[PDB]
């Protein structure tokens, strides 16, 4: 699932 | 935006402000973009992968401020919201990182320039400033990384461009940086962009034009020593923009 900054308005992670 | 000032949006009217609209009917900021055209903005793919629906989506421009209205402000919902095909790298360090949304007004109109509303110029192909140039980022998202809360007022800081060279070190973020990327960062660490300024735009200034170089996309932690913001380098999709648009 998204790591980092660039993670706005992900379902996870 | 970790450090930087406060400002508000007519020291960048083209920022754009943009929300998702919940099965609550509550409203949440969602990211940045950029006024291109009266009926364009454009931002990062990384914000709409999830939920691509354009029908979620509210985009505020004239917008100053991130829960409250500001005198002057537009409101658009998203006819098309028009993301990148290539999109991968999820996980992190992003690629192609780049979206389209073409707004509409209630009455069915584009953006109306005013001291508040304006475009901002596209870079012409594959000219971009050096690296060492220092370059502004605009943005609603955290000022420190440990905060719940995003701050209320828009936030601008300045950073400096990156060699590739450095960016790709080992100890900086190695192959995942690409051609189609740009890093920057201060000299200090002490000022960088951060969770919920990703879509926004970094603006350098190329021979007296004020530039879309860059749009805020990844990068590990914030403000932390030898991980620079990296964003996605505008000067390298034109035909993309051109034939979206
Ligand atoms: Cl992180
Ligand atoms: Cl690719
Ligand atoms: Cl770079
Ligand atoms: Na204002
Ligand atoms: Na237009």
């Amino acid at each position: 699932c998204c790591l980092g900054r660039g993670c706005e308005n992900h379902r996870c992670l | 935006i970790i450090g930087g000032e406060f400002t508000t949006i007519e020291n960048q009217p083209w920022f754009a402000a943009i929300y998702r609209r919940h099965r609550g009917g509550s409203v949440t900021y969602v990211c940045g973009g950029s006024l291109i055209s009266p009926c364009w903005v454009i931002s990062a793919t990384h914000c709409f992968i999830d939920y691509p629906k354009k029908e979620d989506y509210i985009v505020y421009l004239g917008r100053s401020r991130l829960n409250s209205n500001t005198q002057g402000e537009m409101k658009f919902e998203v006819e098309n919201l028009i993301l990148h095909k290539d999109y991968s790298a999820d996980t992190l360090a992003h690629h192609n990182d780049i979206a389209l949304l073409k707004i509409r007004s209630k009455e069915g109109r584009c953006a109306q320039p005013s001291r508040t509303i304006q475009t901002i110029a596209l870079p012409s192909m594959y000219n971009d400033p050096q690296f060492g140039t220092s370059c502004e980022i605009t943005g609603f998202g955290k000022e420190q990384s440990t905060d719940y809360l995003y701050p209320e007022q828009l936030k601008m800081t300045v950073v400096k461009l990156i060699s590739h060279r450095e960016c790709q070190q080992p100890h900086y973020y190695g192959s995942e940086v690409t051609t189609k990327m740009l890093c920057a960062a201060d000299p200090q660490w002490k000022t960088d962009s951060c969770q919920g300024d990703s879509g926004g735009p970094l603006v350098c200034s190329l021979q007296g034009r004020m530039t879309l170089t860059g749009i805020v996309s990844w990068g590990r932690g914030c403000a932390l020593k030898d991980k620079p913001g990296v964003y996605t380098r505008v000067s390298h999709f034109l035909p993309w923009i051109r034939s979206h648009t």
